[PDB]
């Protein structure tokens, strides 16, 4: 319902002052927090930089275990490999050995039975000197 | 964070990998005995992100390339850009992969693998600033795939710290090279999903179907699948290689795209779609350009935008163009096809703007997406390798490399897993 | 598989082992002084199987020839390739076996039988690589019957991986010179069934009937008999004798004639059948397979069904004509062949005819119609056996009736077998 300029400071540059309008409707005045130390920020900075840290180390972990399978991998291929060549090599054997058995098993039993007709040769011509000479 | 060390694997790894330098080199004003001849000082100032500068004012690709089959890389020597390449970074096999990720994994491969951790050790050791790697290779085949996933966990075991990137191609029907590549594909995925930050998913499928039914190409060839990658791997790297708004590296960029670790398989997409032999059109404005990131039809992953939800969008405007005109058809996007943006990830769309277009187009757009309906190609993944798995087709070729068929199941189990977080966030709303 | 050793036993086998090398020489070129004169390269490819090579590029046969009689070799060394055999290979006796099996088998064949074993392991001991033996013999007799199976089953003890062949001649009531050819024949085909890999019957009621019925030959003698045991003989062994095509031997023969160890008497068969001075087509030859004319044995091939048949066609003709002919037989007479044994015909062509023939066929036959021969034996022995007729003979040479009677069922039981076969369906 009026004005009041109060005069502030004039200085060589310039002037300032304070223009009031109206007064407050609340005379009585208005109706920080410590600190953080260097050390308080430095274990908030290293405790970031071990989370990082620990992050990364686990992840590292992750692919070691990665080269790991890799390596497992490779090595249960060469022990298939071998397997093939070793049950190869003795059911060969096995069949090279269990012909050869009956081979021989074959020739014996063709050999025995000529064999018996030479024992039979010598009875037949045995039995012709109990007849031939002993009667007349 | 300046340096990218860029690695291709593989038949496909290494061919797609060659377009991408023969592309960048071009645009950088790089021609194929290393020396710069450009008229513009915006395709210098970052060169040094895939150049090292060599003596003699010439630049190298930062490049490693690897093979277990010799011939590839007799292929990739031969070509335009084949004496562009360091010598000693060509790291080569004499027995090829047999289309066997197994014998890439495990064998093959693992006997290689170190050879080419030198190479990049050296290369590595070399920067200074390295951001990561960028990894070229199919998932289809044996050695991108299987021997490309060995190099990421042993690269990941010993640069923990640094960005690991893959333009992984995904395996189709409709060019197939392998009766085995579901198999392939999924213990590949399996590996993507654990080991790496950022995925660019290039399928086959859409790379199939973009030159069929867009481009009427009757029976296309590797070489027009390929003009799309190039194209792709050109404008998804421009905020890599030259300057503007953002600079932008490979981790800016896992940050910004990748809300959960494991969803990090972008759905990359391309306006305009051109052939070799397209050289015209004498089209595509700034509407038409925006206009077609919901379309089915530019996207280089088999997945239909519209059956999913986008978490993140980073878009890329090529040549000479009104950046308000850009702003303003951009906001019109999300604000006309908003059920199609996640709304708990406020503000998920991001453009930049190049001065700079690819060769032989004026204007262009590269979209970079990671929308849940990425899903629709894992699912089909998936599909094709039960068909096969629940008969244990070709397993013996797997089991014979020393593999579990518990392998199998539990990479399966993870793609499905995959899955079902793209549809936890698609169906998720903001509460 | 190169080398074969053959032995000629007794009268029989004599006269047709002398006959076979007559007729094989002229074919190879050999003239008596063992001297190569031929103008072909075929004939002396495979002369190493049947003859040794001697200094001064001549050739002698690798035979042995046997008897307990002398006459026989002497009437061989005056006939006309007589002079090409080595004349240490010739191994008599001075006393005959009297057409008596016990005599050549336990008496004076049991005798002999070591100064013919030293030849026989003198000529094989030489062999680069033995296939086997051969054996000229009758089963009529007692030197080629007794002798020579005994000689069989010595050999078999000596060399038991090593082929035992036979051209066996039985005997007939037609063509009789002894009493007692049905026990000597019985008493030989018991040896022959356990001791032969493979026999060619050559039947002489076979021979008698061919020279009497068809040749019109009113009153025929050994000469006329034996012209058609030669010409079987050269075509019979023209395989084992000349290159091509196949490149068969006597293990061969048995592997794929022989499907059961017994069943293993061969019914030859040849076409044209000719007289001792005689000088047709494809389709003719072929249909002489099934003509029981042609038999070399007294059977009739439609009686039974071939278990196996190996056919040979010699001169120059058509192989390919050769080959629908045999096929056209096989479908049109599919009842005379067992069903149960695929492909059991195979066909061998030689370009080299036999002499005074143009173009030849033979035909080896493993038929379950061989069994009429041994029926007809076993009919014969029992007419004599049941009245123990001549038994003394044996008995004197120190025999017992028990041998007689376990030949009698071992040579029942072969037919039974044969019968058995016969029947047998696929099933
Ligand atoms: N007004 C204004 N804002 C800026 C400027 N540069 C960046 N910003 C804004 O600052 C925010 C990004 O912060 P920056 O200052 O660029 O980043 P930084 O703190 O240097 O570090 P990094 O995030 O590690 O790149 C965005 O909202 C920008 O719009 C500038 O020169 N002027
Ligand atoms: N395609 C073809 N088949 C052949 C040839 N030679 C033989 N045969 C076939 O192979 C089978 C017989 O095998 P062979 O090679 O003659 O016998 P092998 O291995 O020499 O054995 P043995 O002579 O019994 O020691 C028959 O089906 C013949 O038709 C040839 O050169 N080409
Ligand atoms: N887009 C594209 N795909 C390719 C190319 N070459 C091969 N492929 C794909 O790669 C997969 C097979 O892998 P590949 O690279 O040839 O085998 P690797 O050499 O064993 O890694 C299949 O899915 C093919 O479709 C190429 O140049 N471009
Ligand atoms: N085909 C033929 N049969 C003969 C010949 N000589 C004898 N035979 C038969 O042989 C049997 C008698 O045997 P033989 O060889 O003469 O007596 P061995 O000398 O004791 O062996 C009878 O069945 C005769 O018919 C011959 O040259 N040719
Ligand atoms: C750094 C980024 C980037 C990516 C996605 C982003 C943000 C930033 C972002 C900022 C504010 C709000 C949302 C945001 N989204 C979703 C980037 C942007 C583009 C257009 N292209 C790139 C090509 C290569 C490397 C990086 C980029
Ligand atoms: C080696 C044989 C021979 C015998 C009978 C055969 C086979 C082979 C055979 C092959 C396939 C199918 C069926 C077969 N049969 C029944 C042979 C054939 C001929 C014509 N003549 C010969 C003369 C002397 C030595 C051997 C022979
Ligand atoms: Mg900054
Ligand atoms: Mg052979």
């Amino acid at each position: 319902a009026d004005m009041e300029v109060i005069e502030l400071n004039k200085a060589t540059s310039g002037q300032s002052w304070e223009v009031i309008l109206k007064p407050p409707s609340f005379d009585g005045v208005p109706e920080r927090r410590r600190d953080p130390s260097l050390e308080e920020i430095q274990k908030k900075l290293e405790a970031a930089e071990e989370r990082r840290k620990y992050q990364e180390a686990e992840l590292l972990k992750h692919l070691a275990e990665k080269r790991e399978h890799e390596r497992e991998v490779i090595q249960k291929a060469i022990e298939e490999n071998n397997n093939f060549i070793k049950m190869a090599k003795e059911k060969l054997a096995q069949k090279m050995e269990s012909n050869k058995e009956n081979r021989e098993a074959h020739l014996a039993a063709m050999l025995e039975r000529l064999q018996e007709k030479d024992k039979h040769a010598e009875e037949v011509r045995k039995n012709k000197e109990l007849k031939e000479e002993a009667s007349r | 964070m300046r340096e990218i060390v860029h690695i291709q694997a593989g038949q496909c790894g290494n061919q797609i990998g060659a377009k991408f330098w023969e592309v960048i080199s071009d645009e950088h004003g790089i021609d194929p005995t290393g020396s710069y001849h450009g008229d513009s000082d915006l395709q210098l100032e970052r060169i040094n992100v895939y150049y090292n500068e060599a003596t003699g004012n010439k630049y190298v690709p930062r490049a490693i390339l690897v093979d277990l089959e010799p011939g590839t890389m007799d292929s990739v020597r031969s070509g335009p850009f084949g004496q562009i390449f360091r010598p000693d970074n060509f790291v080569f096999g004499q027995s090829g992969a047999g289309n066997n990720w197994a014998k890439g994994h495990y064998t093959e491969g693992a006997e290689l693998v170190d050879s080419v951790l030198d190479v990049v050790r050296k290369e590595s050791e070399s920067c200074d600033c390295l951001q990561g790697f960028q990894l070229t290779h199919s998932l289809g085949g044996g050695t991108g795939s299987g021997m490309g996933t060995l190099l990421i966990s042993k690269i990941r075991e010993e640069y923990p710290d640094r960005i690991m990137n893959t333009f992984s191609v995904m395996p189709s029907p409709k060019v197939s090279d392998t009766v085995v590549e579901p198999y392939n594909a999924t213990l590949s995925v399996h590996q993507l999903v654990e080991n790496t930050d950022e995925t660019y998913c290039i399928d086959n499928e859409a790379l199939y179907d973009i030159c069929f039914r867009t481009l009427k190409l009757t029976t296309p060839t590797y070489g027009d699948l390929n003009h799309l990658v190039s194209a792709t791997m050109s404008g998804v790297t421009t905020c890599l290689r030259f300057p503007g708004q953002l600079n932008a590296d490979l981790r800016k960029l896992a940050v910004n795209m990748v809300p959960f670790p494991r969803l990090h398989f972008f759905m990359p997409g391309f306006a305009p779609l051109t052939s070799r032999g397209s050289q015209q059109y004498r089209a595509l404005t700034v509407p038409e350009l925006t206009q077609q990131m919901f379309d089915s039809k530019n996207m280089m992953a088999a997945c239909d935008p519209r059956h999913g939800r986008y978490l993140t969008v980073a878009t890329i405007f090529r040549g000479r163009m009104s950046m308000k005109e850009v702003d303003e058809q951009m906001l019109n996007i999300q604000n006309k096809n908003s059920s199609y943006f996640v709304e708990w990830i406020p503000n998920n769309v991001k453009t930049a703007v190049c001065d700079i277009p690819p060769r032989g187009l004026k204007m262009s757009s590269t979209f970079i997406g990671n929308s849940t309906a990425i899903q629709e190609l894992f699912k089909r993944i998936s599909e094709q390798f039960t068909a096969m798995f629940r008969r244990k087709a070709f397993l013996h070729w797997y089991t014979g490399e020393g593999m579990d068929e518990m392998e199998f199941t539990e990479a399966e189990s993870n793609m499905n897993d995959l899955v079902s977080e793209y549809q936890q966030y698609q169906d998720a709303t903001a509460d």
